C-alpha cells in the first residue's frame, strides 16, 4: 500500500490519493480515482484490498445518497463518519470482511467548519487536522507535525501536500504516479487539475 | 496478531475518602506509528462511568452499546443506572460473546447515589468481574500499573490526595510502555461533582 | 397438521369493542373475588379458596403465588389460565431481567412484561385472550411497596386497595370507606379480611382463606447466612394458624 | 496468455493469442479466447479456461435479457459491471480470470473495461493481461499513437501479440485480430505464429536475433 | 379447515375503506380526549384520564404520555396495551438511530417508522390492528418544535395544535378559534386546559383526572427539557389559569 | 345436504363420501375416451384425441414414462402431466439406484399413493384425471386404470372417459378372444381400434383425430399418430 | 404463516378487492399532470376537513424518486410511502449497478410490477394507490409522464389526472389539451395545470400546490404566492367576458 | 368461503372458469400462421385520447423467433413474458441452440397451475390463477411456423389461426372461412386488420391497432404505425373493388 492522504484547514477540506493502480508486475492504469463523493458537501477516499476497495465505496455512497432522497436533506459529516465505522465495524466480524481503510473528508454547512475523519477496516475512527492510510503516515506525519496551522489557508493546505508529495516521492519505494487532489469545502467539492506542476 | 496490543493504552481507577477516581491515556496507536493524541478512553452514563482498554474499534463499538442500554434502562426504570448494576449489565453482555468476545478490558467507577458508597469494578475480555475494594487496573501497561498501585496506594485518601496518586500511578506506569502515553486524563469523582483534569506527560 | 390459524381471533366490532377481551372480562366477573390493599410498610394480597369437592386437598392448589422473593400475584377469573402465567412470569422475570442485571426486577417492570404477554394474547394469531386479572403486590428498593391490576387487554394500573372478580363493586366501595394513608400493614389485613367476608358465602377461617403479604424481609426464610446484603424475602404467605389469630379479633 | 485491447482514433483493436497448458504441457494451440458477447461487444479471457469460457458465455446470455427486457443494447459499462459483480460474489473461492470487456455503444464511444477475479474493474484505453502481458506492453507502449490508421492498428495489435508469443512460453499458437467500430466487430483472422514469425522478421528486420 | 375462522383482517369495503381500521378510529373516539399545541418557545401535551377512582395511585400512574427520547413523546388515545407495545419499539428505534449516526433521531423519521408499523398490520399478515392513535410532540435541530399525529391506518399528519380521542371535532373547533402563531408556551397550556375544560363528559376539571406535559427550551442553556407534571403541579396550574 | 360437504378434500358427508375427489371424477366423464388392452406378449393403447376449433390441434392423449412404460390420459390435461412426469422420475430412480426396470404394479402403487395425500390434506385439491398404464416388465404384459380417488386396478381392458361404457362392454365380450391375439400387433391394435369405435356417436375416427401406442416383448413403448395410424381406419 | 388468498376473480370475471382498491383512489384528494414542451407540471388539492395544520412539516403530496423522478399519488397515504420507498430504493440499486439513473418508464414499469404482485399473493391486499410519475431520462430534454393503478397497469399520458372528480378534471384537460400545439413554455403549462384544478377545488390559493419538472434534474415547488399570481389572473380572464 | 383450487359438481375448477370470463373482456388479439410467417395483431383500446396509444404494449418479443400477444388483465402477463424470455435464453445457455416454439409454450403453461393456499404435491405460491390469455407465435427448425393458445388452465392448443378477447367469437367464424394453407404473409396481415376491423368498437386506424409478424429470415418483428397505415390504405382499395 496505495497512497490516501487527508488535510483539514482552516475552511476546507483537502485529500489527495495515488494514481497508480499495479497488478503484480504491471502498473495497469495512472490515473485511477480513489475517491467517491458521498453527498455534495462530503468525500470518501479509499485504500485496501483489490475488489473490496470500490465495492465498499460505492456501497456506502448508494446508501447517503438514498438517505438524502428519503429525507430531503444532507446528513453532516460527523454522521456519515458514524455510519461508515459502524459498516466496517460489523464487516470486520463477518465471514469476509472488506479490507478498506477510508478517509471522510466534510464541509459541515450547520456549524461552518472542515472535518477529516480517518477509519481503517477494523472500524477504527477518529478525527484529525490530517491523516493517512498505509505506509504514506510514516513519511508524512512528521512533514505535518512541523508545518501544520489550524489557521492555514486552502492555498497554505496544497502547499504543505505538495511537501508531502515530494518526501513521499523521493523516498518510498514505490512508483505511485502522483496524486489527484480534491478540496472539501462551504461551495462542494472540486478537483485541483493542475497538481501534476504547480 | 494480539487484538490487545495494536492501538495500545491504559486505564486505572482508585477509591479514596468519599470519592472515586478514574484515569486513562490519551494515546490512539497503530503499532510503531502514533496515530491519534485524543483518544479519550473514559465514557461515562449519568454518574457512572466507565474507562475500556484494548481494541480501539471495540472499545468504541461497547460505548455505543452502553449508551443504547443505559438510555433504555433509564426509560423503563425512571431513575439512573447505578455502578453496582451496570457492572452487572457489562459481565453479563461480554459473557453473552464468549466465543466471539470483545478485545476489551473495561473499568467502572462511581459513587452510589443513595448509599455514597465508593465503587470501582475491572472484567476481562468475558465479563469476569473483579470487585476490588483499593484499586483496578488495565491495559498494555498493567503489569507496570500494578507495580505502581500496590505501592503508591494507600485507604481513604482525600480528593486532592488521591488525585496525586493516580496520577503519578499512571504517569510512571505510561512511561514504561511503548503503547501508552500521548497525554492523560483524570476524573476525581465525588456524590455532588466531578472534575476533569488533563495532565502534562512526555510525548513520545 | 401445523396451527393455520395465524390470523387474529380477536377484532374490532362496528362499535369498536374488542369482544374476546369484553368475554374475558366477564369470565373474570364470575370468578371468586380477590383483593389487594396497600398499606404503609406492607401489602396484603387475599382471596377464597373456593375448594370444588370436600375429597380435595385445598393447600395443593394454592391461588396465591411467590414470583419473585418480593412479589406475589393472586387473581380471579380461570385457574388453569393464571397458573400458565405464573409460570411466564416467573421465567420472564429471570430470562428479561436477572440474568441481564444480577438483580430482581422492580414490581412495575415484572407487571410491564406479564401484561405484554396478555397483550399479545389479544393480537396474535389463532389465541383467545387469558380469562383472567391478576392482582400483583411487590416492593423494590427505588420504588418501595406497590399494587397493580392487570386485565385481558394487557392494561395494568397501579392501586391503593382494589378488589376483582364477583363481589368487586361491593368490596371496592367498602375499602373506600375504610383506606387512609397511615395504614400500618397489620391494620391492612384486618381491612382485608372484612371485605373478604362479606363476598365468603361459607365457612370463614384460615382453611377456606388464602392470604399473603410483601412485608419486612424474613432473613429466617433466605435458608443461608454470611452476606450481609442479603437480608430474605419480603413475600410471605400468612399460615393458616396466623389467619385465625387475626380473627379472633375480628 | 497474452490478450490485449487498445483504444485509437478508428475505434477498438483487440487481440489475443490461442495457447493452453498445464505446467509444460501444451494442452492447445488453437483456443478461442475471444468472445463474441453480440454483434458490437467483446470479451477476453485469460487465467482459468473453463473460469473465463462459462462466465463469459453466462455475461451473453444476461445481456440479451437485458435487451428483451429494456429495448435497448446493454452499455459496456453495465455489461462489464454484470461480470464484474459475479465474480466478487465469489471471492475467495479460487476463480483465476482476467478478462476485457470491449465494445461500442453511442451513449460511451468505444470503451474498454478490464475485469478480474479479484473484483477488480477499470476502464481505460490500453490493456494487456495474461502471463506474457509485460512483453505485449512494451512493444505496444513504444509504437502507440491515437492517430494510428486501422491498418497499422491490427498490426501493431497483431505485432504485440507476436512479440508476447515468442519470450513468454506460456503463449502462443495463432493471433486472433479483431477491429471494433458502432456498426459492430470485425474479425481479421487467424494468424498462425509457425508462419507470421518469419513472415513478419523478413519483411520487419526484426527478430535479427533468432537464426533464420 | 382454519379459513372458516377468518375475519379477513385487511380487506377493502365495497366503498374502498379498510373495516378494522374504521372500527379501530371508532373504539379510539371513546378514549380519554388528548390535545397538543405547539408554540414558538415550546409544545404542550395535555390529556384526560378516562374512568377514575379515589383508590387509583395517582403518583405511579401513567396511561396518556409517555417519554420516548430525550426530545421526543407521546400523548395515547386507544388501547393503552397496544400503545406500550408500539412505545417500547419507538424507544428501541431511536437508540439504533442514535447508534448508527451518533445524531438523535429527526422527529419525523421516527414517526414515520412507527406509522410504517401501523401500515403493515393494514396490508398483511391478517391481525387486528393497534388501536391506538399517537400525539407526538418533540424538537430536532432541522425543523425546531414539531407536533404530529398517527392512528391506525399510518397515516401521519403535522400540526400547530391538534386533540385525539373522545370530542376531538368541538376541540378542533375550539383550538382553530383562539390560536394564534405568535403564542407562546405558557398562553398554550392555557389553551390546553381550557379545551380540556370545555368538551370534559364529567362534571368538573380536576387534577386527578389529568396528565400534563412540556417540551421547552429552558432560554437559560442554549438545549432542550422534558417536564412531565407531578399531580400536585398540576392541581397549582390548574389553580392559576382560573379552573381551581 | 351435498352443499355443505362439498367446500374441500378434507370434509366427509353424513354418508362417508367425499365430494370434491367425486366431483374429480366427473372431469373423467367429461374427457374424450380412451381404450387399453393387452395380451401375453404386447398391450395396446387407443385414444380419441379431441380439437377445439377445426383450425385447433388434437390435443395428445398419450405420454411415454420409460422405454417400458407409458399411459393415456382422460381429465384435466396438466394434471396427467404431473402425474407422469413423477411416474418418469420413478422410473428413473429405479434404472439408476437399483439397475432396475420398475414393475407396472409397482408405479401403479406409488400413483395410488401420490393422489391418495391430496384427498386427506388442506388446501389441496384431488386429481381432475384419469390414466391407463401400459407397460412390459419382468412379469410380462400389463394395463392399469388410475382413478383420482388413488383406486388402481390391473385389467386385461378397460376405457375411460365420455361414451366409455360403450367400448368396456366390448372388451368383456371380446375377453377370450384378444388376450390371445400373442406375437401379433396389427391384430392387437385392430381390436382396439374396434373397442374405440364402440364409443362413437358425435362423428368417424380420422387420420389426425387417431391416436395409438404399443409396449411389449421386444417392443420399446412407441406412439403412432396420423399418417401412421393409416391403416388402421 | 398467513397466506389466504385475498383477491380472489368472482364469478363475472373480476377482481373485487382490486376494484375496491380503485374506489379508494376515487376518495384520495385529486392529482394532475401535463407535460409541456419541455416541462412536465404535477398537480395536486389540499383537503379541508380539517385545517390548522404545520405545511413545514406535513409530508407533502410529490415525492422524489431520484433527482431527476417525481412521483405523485391518490388514495390512501399510508399504502403510498411503502410504494415511495421501494422505489427509491430500487433508483440507487439501478445507479449501482446499471451506473446510470433509471428512466421514467423503467421506474414506473417496477412500481406497476410491484402493484400487481399485490394482487396475486397469498395474506395481502392490493395498493390503495393511483400514481402519476413524471421526469425525463438522463442526458433526454422529451418530458414523460406516467400512470399506475392497484391492478398494476401502467401506460403514459400527455395528461392526466386521479382521485375525487377527476371525471369532471379529464373533461377539462381533453377539451384543453392540443397534442399539436404542447404549451411551449413552464408558464403556460402551469398555468394550464391549476386552471384543472379549479374546476374542482372550488376556492385554492393554500389548497393548490405545484410542482414543476425540468430536464437534468430541475425540480422545484412553488410557493403559495408564486400559485395565487396564477389563481388571481385566470379570474380576471372570466369576468373579462 | 372455499378454497381456491375446488372442483364445481361438473368437475371443473372454480377460480380458472372465472378466470376465463376476465378474458373475454380483453382487448381482441388474432394470430395468423402461414408458410411464410406468423402474424399478430391486437386492439391497442386506448381508455382516453389522452392516452399516449404507443406506449401500449400487448405484442412483445420472447426471443428473436418467438413474439406474443395478450388479452385479459395484461399486467397479470409481465411475470408471464419474464419466465418465458428467461427460458428461452436459459435453453440456450444450457444447449447452444433456439428453444422450440412447444417447449416455450409448455414451460409458460406449466406456470399456469401454480396458484393456491398450499397444495401437497411440491410449492404452489401464487393467489390466484392468471387473468390474462396468450397467443405464442414463432419460428423453429423442427416444426416450422407455429402459433399457440396459452390459457389460465395449463392447456394449451396449436391454432392455424386464432382469436382472444372480447370479439373473439365472432372473428373465430370469421377465421374459420377465410384461412386456407395456401394464405401469403401480406394476405394474412390483410386478413388480421380487416377481422380487427370488424369486431372493433372505433374505426381502425394505426393507432388504436398493432401489427406484428415472425419470419425464420428476420425473427419477430412489430410494424412501426407508418407500416401498418399503408396496409389498412391497401385493405380499404380491395374491398371497395368488390
Ligand atoms: C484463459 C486460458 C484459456 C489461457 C491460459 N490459461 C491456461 O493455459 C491455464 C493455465 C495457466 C497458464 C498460465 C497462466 C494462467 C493459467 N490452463 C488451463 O486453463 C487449462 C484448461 N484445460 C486444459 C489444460 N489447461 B492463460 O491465461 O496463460
Amino acid at each position: 500500500m496505495d497512497i490516501i492522504l487527508g488535510i483539514r484547514v482552516q475552511d476546507s477540506v483537502i485529500l489527495a490519493s495515488s494514481k497508480a493502480v499495479t497488478r503484480g508486475i504491471s502498473v495497469l492504469k495512472d490515473s485511477d480515482d480513489k475517491t467517491r463523493q458521498l453527498s455534495p458537501h462530503t468525500l470518501m477516499s479509499f485504500a485496501g484490498e483489490a475488489g473490496d476497495t470500490v465495492q465498499f465505496a460505492e456501497y456506502i455512497q448508494a446508501n447517503i445518497q438514498l438517505y438524502s432522497i428519503r429525507e430531503d436533506y444532507e446528513l453532516s459529516p460527523q454522521a456519515v463518519s458514524s455510519f461508515v465505522r459502524q459498516e466496517l465495524a460489523k464487516s470486520i466480524r463477518s465471514r469476509r470482511p472488506y479490507q478498506v481503510n477510508v478517509l471522510i473528508g466534510g464541509y459541515d454547512k450547520k456549524k461552518n467548519k472542515p472535518e477529516l475523519y480517518q477509519i481503517d477496516y477494523l472500524g477504527t475512527k477518529v478525527e484529525l487536522p490530517y491523516g493517512a492510510h498505509g505506509y504514506s503516515g510514516f513519511y508524512t506525519f512528521s512533514l505535518l507535525d512541523h508545518h501544520y496551522r489550524p489557521d492555514m489557508t486552502t492555498e497554505e493546505g496544497l502547499d504543505l501536500l505538495k511537501l508531502c508529495v515530494q518526501e513521499l516521492e523521493k523516498r518510498m519505494p514505490m512508483d505511485f504516479k502522483g496524486v489527484i487532489v480534491k478540496i472539501v469545502d462551504k461551495d462542494g467539492i472540486r478537483q485541483v487539475d493542475d497538481f501534476q506542476a504547480q | 496478531s494480539d487484538p490487545s496490543s495494536i492501538n495500545g493504552g491504559i486505564v486505572v481507577a482508585m477509591t479514596g475518602k468519599d470519592c472515586v477516581a478514574i484515569a486513562c491515556d490519551l494515546r490512539l496507536g497503530s503499532q510503531s506509528l502514533g496515530v491519534s493524541n485524543k483518544f479519550e478512553k473514559i465514557f461515562h452514563y449519568g454518574h457512572v462511568f466507565l474507562g475500556i482498554t484494548g481494541l480501539a474499534t471495540d472499545v468504541t463499538t461497547l460505548n455505543e452499546m452502553f449508551r443504547y442500554k443505559t438510555n433504555l434502562y433509564k426509560l423503563k426504570e425512571e431513575r439512573a443506572i447505578e455502578p453496582e448494576t451496570f457492572t452487572q449489565l457489562v459481565s453479563s453482555s461480554l459473557y453473552e460473546r464468549r466465543f466471539g468476545p470483545y478485545f476489551v478490558g473495561p473499568v467502572v467507577a462511581g459513587i452510589n447515589s443513595k448509599s455514597g458508597k465508593p465503587f470501582i469494578a475491572g472484567f476481562d475480555l468475558i465479563g469476569c468481574i473483579d470487585e476490588a475494594k483499593d484499586f483496578i487496573v488495565s491495559g498494555t501497561a498493567s503489569d507496570q500499573l500494578f507495580g505502581m498501585c500496590e505501592s503508591l496506594y494507600e485507604p481513604n485518601l482525600e480528593p486532592e490526595d488521591l488525585f496525586e496518586t493516580i496520577s503519578q500511578a499512571l504517569l510512571n506506569a505510561a512511561d514504561r510502555d511503548a503503547l501508552s502515553g500521548w497525554g492523560a486524563v483524570v476524573y476525581i469523582i465525588k456524590k455532588d461533582e466531578v472534575v476533569k483534569r488533563y495532565l502534562k506527560m512526555r510525548q513520545d | 397438521m401445523t396451527d393455520r390459524y395465524s390470523f387474529s381471533l380477536t377484532t374490532f366490532s362496528p362499535s369498536g369493542k374488542l369482544g374476546q377481551i369484553d368475554y374475558a372480562l366477564t369470565a373474570v366477573k364470575q370468578g371468586v373475588t380477590s383483593l389487594g390493599i396497600k398499606a404503609t410498610n406492607g401489602v396484603v394480597i387475599a382471596t377464597e379458596k373456593k375448594s370444588s369437592s370436600p375429597l380435595a386437598m385445598s393447600e395443593t392448589l394454592s391461588k396465591v403465588s411467590l414470583l419473585t422473593p418480593d412479589i406475589g400475584a393472586v387473581y380471579s377469573g380461570m385457574g388453569p389460565d393464571y397458573r400458565v402465567l405464573v409460570d411466564k412470569s416467573r421465567k420472564v422475570a429471570h430470562t428479561s431481567y436477572k440474568r441481564i442485571y444480577g438483580e430482581y426486577p422492580p414490581t412495575k417492570l415484572l407487571v410491564s412484561e406479564v401484561a405484554k404477554i396478555m397483550q399479545e394474547a389479544t393480537q396474535s394469531g389463532g389465541v383467545r385472550p387469558f380469562g383472567v386479572s391478576l392482582l400483583i403486590a411487590g416492593h423494590d428498593e427505588f420504588n418501595g411497596f406497590s399494587l397493580y391490576q392487570v386485565d385481558p387487554s394487557g392494561s395494568y394500573f397501579p392501586w391503593k386497595a382494589t378488589a376483582i372478580g364477583k363481589g368487586s363493586v361491593a368490596a371496592k366501595t367498602f375499602l373506600e370507606k375504610r383506606w387512609n394513608d397511615e395504614l400500618e400493614l397489620e391494620d391492612a389485613i384486618h381491612i382485608a379480611l372484612l371485605t373478604l367476608k362479606e363476598s365468603v358465602e361459607g365457612e370463614f377461617n384460615g382453611d377456606t382463606i388464602e392470604l399473603a403479604i410483601i412485608g419486612d424481609e424474613n432473613p429466617d426464610l433466605l435458608g443461608y447466612t454470611g452476606i450481609p446484603t442479603d437480608k430474605g424475602p419480603r413475600f410471605r404467605k400468612l399460615t393458616s394458624q396466623e389467619i385465625n389469630d387475626r380473627l379472633e379479633a375480628l | 496468455t497474452t490478450t490485449l485491447a487498445f483504444r485509437f482514433q478508428g475505434g477498438i483493436i483487440v487481440a489475443v493469442d490461442s495457447r493452453a497448458t498445464a505446467g509444460n504441457w501444451v494442452a492447445s494451440q488453437t483456443v478461442k479466447k475471444v468472445i463474441e458477447i453480440n454483434p458490437f461487444l467483446l470479451g477476453t479471457m485469460a487465467g482459468g479456461a473453463a473460469d473465463c469460457q462459462f462466465w463469459e458465455t453466462w455475461l451473453g446470455s444476461q445481456c440479451r435479457l437485458h435487451e428483451l427486457r429494456e429495448k435497448e443494447r446493454i452499455s459496456v459499462a453495465a455489461a462489464s459491471k454484470i461480470l464484474s459483480n459475479l465474480v466478487y460474489q465469489y471471492k475467495g473461492a479460487g476463480l483465476s480470470m482476467g478478462t476485457m470487456i470491449c465494445g461500442y455503444t453511442r451513449k460511451e464511444g468505444p470503451t474498454i473495461y478490464y475485469v478480474d477475479s479479484d473484483g477488480t474493474r477499470l476502464k481505460g484505453d490500453i490493456f494487456c493481461v495474461g502471463s506474457g502481458q509485460t512483453f505485449a506492453y512494451g512493444v505496444l507502449d513504444s509504437n502507440y499513437k491515437w492517430d494510428l490508421s486501422v491498418e497499422d492498428a491490427l498490426y501493431l495489435g497483431k505485432r504485440s501479440i507476436l512479440a508476447a508469443a515468442h519470450r513468454d512460453a506460456y503463449s502462443g499458437g495463432s493471433v486472433n485480430l479483431y477491429h471494433v467500430t458502432e456498426d459492430g466487430w470485425i474479425y481479421h483472422g487467424n494468424h498462425d505464429v509457425g508462419e507470421l514469425f518469419w513472415k513478419v522478421k523478413e519483411e520487419e528486420g526484426s527478430f535479427n536475433n533468432v537464426i533464420g | 379447515g382454519s379459513r372458516r375462522y377468518d375475519s379477513r383482517t385487511t380487506i377493502f369495503s365495497p366503498e374502498g375503506r379498510l373495516y378494522q381500521v374504521e372500527y379501530a378510529l371508532e373504539s379510539i373516539s371513546h378514549a380519554g380526549t388528548a390535545i397538543g399545541i405547539m408554540a414558538s418557545d415550546g409544545i404542550v401535551l395535555a390529556a384526560e384520564r378516562k374512568v377514575t377512582s379515589t383508590l387509583l395511585e395517582q403518583d405511579t400512574s401513567t396511561e396518556k404520555l409517555y417519554k420516548l427520547n430525550d426530545k421526543i413523546a407521546v400523548a395515547v388515545a386507544g388501547l393503552t396495551a397496544d400503545a406500550e407495545i408500539l412505545i417500547n419499539t419507538a424507544r428501541i428505534h431511536a437508540q439504533n438511530y442514535l447508534k448508527t449516526y451518533n445524531e438523535d433521531i429527526p422527529v419525523e423519521i421516527l414517526v414515520r417508522r412507527l406509522s410504517d408499523i401501523k401500515q403493515g398490520y393494514t396490508q398483511h399478515g391478517g391481525l387486528r390492528p393497534f388501536g391506538v392513535s399517537f400525539i407526538y410532540a418533540g424538537y430536532d435541530d432541522r425543523y425546531g418544535y414539531q407536533l404530529y399525529t398517527s392512528n391506525p391506518s399510518g397515516n401521519y399528519t403535522g400540526w400547530k395544535a391538534i386533540s385525539v380521542g373522545a370530542n376531538t371535532s368541538a376541540a378542533q373547533t375550539l383550538l382553530q378559534m383562539d390560536y394564534k402563531d405568535d403564542m407562546k408556551v405558557d398562553d398554550a397550556i392555557e389553551l390546553a386546559l381550557k379545551t380540556l375544560s370545555k368538551t370534559t363528559d364529567s362534571s368538573a376539571l380536576t387534577y386527578d383526572r389529568l396528565e400534563f406535559a412540556t417540551i421547552r427550551k429552558g432560554a437559560n442553556d442554549g438545549e432542550v427539557y422534558q417536564k412531565i407534571f407531578k399531580p400536585q403541579e398540576i392541581k397549582d396550574i390548574l389553580v392559576k389559569t382560573g379552573i381551581t | 345436504f351435498r352443499n355443505n360437504y362439498d367446500g374441500d378434500t378434507v370434509t366427509f358427508s353424513p354418508t362417508g363420501r367425499l365430494f370434491q375427489v367425486e366431483y374429480a371424477l366427473e372431469a373423467i366423464k367429461q374427457g374424450s375416451v380412451t381404450v387399453g388392452l393387452r395380451s401375453n406378449t404386447h398391450a395396446v393403447l387407443v385414444a380419441l384425441k379431441r380439437n377445439a376449433d377445426e383450425l385447433s390441434s388434437y390435443q395428445k392423449k398419450i405420454i411415454k414414462c420409460d422405454e417400458h412404460m407409458g399411459l393415456s390420459l382422460a381429465g384435466l390435461a396438466p394434471d396427467a402431466r404431473v402425474l407422469s412426469n413423477y411416474l418418469r422420475q420413478q422410473c428413473n430412480y429405479s434404472s439408476l439406484v437399483f439397475n432396475r426396470k420398475l414393475a407396472v404394479e409397482r408405479a401403479g402403487h406409488l400413483l395410488c399413493d401420490k393422489a391418495q395425500k391430496n384427498t386427506q390434506s388442506y388446501g389441496g385439491r384431488p386429481y381432475g384425471v384419469g390414466l391407463l398404464i401400459i407397460g412390459y416388465d419382468k412379469s410380462g404384459a400389463h394395463l392399469l386404470e388410475f382413478q383420482p380417488s388413488g383406486n388402481v386396478t390391473e385389467l386385461y381392458g378397460t376405457a375411460i372417459g365420455a361414451r366409455s361404457q360403450g367400448a368396456k362392454t366390448y372388451l368383456e365380450r371380446t375377453l377370450d378372444t384378444f388376450i390371445k391375439i400373442d406375437g401379433n400387433p396389427d391384430e392387437l391394435i385392430k381390436a382396439g381400434v374396434e373397442a374405440i369405435s364402440q364409443s362413437l356417436r358425435d362423428e368417424s375416427l380420422t387420420v389426425d383425430n387417431l391416436s395409438i401406442a404399443i409396449v411389449g416383448k421386444d417392443t420399446p413403448f412407441t406412439i403412432y399418430d396420423g399418417e401412421a395410424v393409416a391403416k388402421y381406419i | 404463516g398467513y397466506d389466504r388468498a385475498l383477491s380472489i376473480f368472482s364469478p363475472d370475471g373480476h377482481i373485487f378487492q382490486v376494484e375496491y382498491a380503485l374506489e379508494a383512489v376515487k376518495r384520495g384528494t385529486c392529482a394532475v399532470g401535463v407535460k409541456g414542451k419541455n416541462c412536465v407540471v404535477l398537480g395536486c388539492e389540499r383537503r379541508s376537513t380539517l385545517k390548522l395544520q404545520d405545511t413545514r412539516i406535513t409530508p407533502s403530496k410529490v415525492s422524489k424518486i431520484d433527482s431527476h423522478v417525481v412521483l405523485s399519488f391518490s388514495g390512501l397515504n399510508a399504502d403510498s410511502r411503502i410504494l415511495i420507498e421501494k422505489a427509491r430504493v430500487e433508483a440507487q440499486s439501478h445507479r449501482l449497478t446499471l451506473e446510470d439513473p433509471v428512466t421514467v418508464e423503467y421506474l414506473t414499469r417496477y412500481v406497476a410490477g410491484v402493484q400487481q404482485r399485490y394482487t396475486q399473493s397469498g395474506g395481502v391486499r392490493p395498493f390503495g394507490v393511483s400514481t402519476l410519475i413524471a421526469g425525463f431520462d438522463p442526458r433526454d430534454d422529451e418530458p414523460k409522464l406516467y400512470q399506475t393503478e392497484p391492478s398494476g397497469i401502467y401506460s403514459s399520458w400527455s395528461a392526466q389526472t386521479i382521485g375525487r372528480n377527476s371525471k369532471t378534471v379529464r373533461e377539462f384537460l381533453e377539451k384543453n389539451y392540443d397534442r399539436k400545439e404542447p404549451p411551449a413554455t413552464v408558464e403556460e403549462c402551469v398555468k394550464l395545470t391549476v386552471r384543472s384544478l379549479l374546476e374542482v377545488v372550488q376556492t385554492g390559493a393554500k389548497n393548490i400546490e405545484i410542482t414543476v419538472v425540468k430536464p437534468d434534474s430541475d425540480i422545484v415547488a412553488l410557493s403559495s404566492e408564486e400559485i395565487n399570481q396564477y389563481v388571481t389572473q385566470i379570474e380576471q380572464e372570466k369576468q373579462e367576458q | 368461503d372455499r378454497g381456491v383450487s375446488t372442483f364445481s359438481p361438473e368437475g371443473r375448477l372454480f377460480q380458472v372458469e372465472y378466470s376465463l370470463e376476465a378474458i373475454k373482456l380483453g382487448s381482441t388479439a388474432i394470430g395468423i400462421a402461414t408458410k411464410e410467417g406468423v402474424v399478430l395483431g391486437v386492439e391497442k383500446r386506448a381508455t382516453s385520447p389522452l392516452l399516449e396509444s404507443d406506449s401500449i404494449e400487448k405484442i412483445v418479443e420472447i426471443d428473436r423467433h418467438i413474439g406474443c400477444a395478450m388479452s385479459g388483465l395484461t399486467a397479470d402477463a409481465r411475470s408471464m413474458i419474464e419466465h418465458a424470455r428467461t427460458a428461452a435464453v436459459t435453453h440456450n445457455l444450457y444447449y447452444d441452440e433456439d428453444i422450440n416454439v412447444e417447449s416455450l409454450t409448455q414451460s409458460v403453461c406449466d406456470l399456469a397451475l401454480r396458484f393456491g393456499e398450499g397444495a401437497s404435491g411440491e410449492e404452489r405460491l401464487m393467489s390466484r390463477p392468471f387473468g390474462v390469455a396468450l397467443l405464442i407465435a414463432g419460428h423453429d427448425a423442427d416444426d416450422g411456423y407455429q402459433l399457440f393458445h396459452a390459457e389460465p388452465s395449463g392447456t394449451f392448443y396449436r391454432y392455424n389461426a386464432k382469436a382472444i378477447g372480447s370479439g373473439s367469437e365472432g372473428a373465430q367464424a370469421e377465421l374459420l372461412n377465410e384461412w386456407h394453407s395456401s394464405l401469403t404473409l401480406k394476405e394474412a396481415e390483410l386478413l388480421v386488420l380487416k377481422i380487427l376491423k370488424q369486431v372493433m368498437e372505433e374505426k381502425l386506424d394505426e393507432n388504436n391497432a398493432q401489427l406484428s409478424c415472425i419470419t425464420k429470415q428476420d425473427g419477430f418483428k412489430i410494424y412501426d404505425n407508418e407500416k401498418t397505415a399503408e396496409l389498412i390504405k391497401e385493405l380499404k382499395e380491395k374491398e371497395a373493388a368488390e
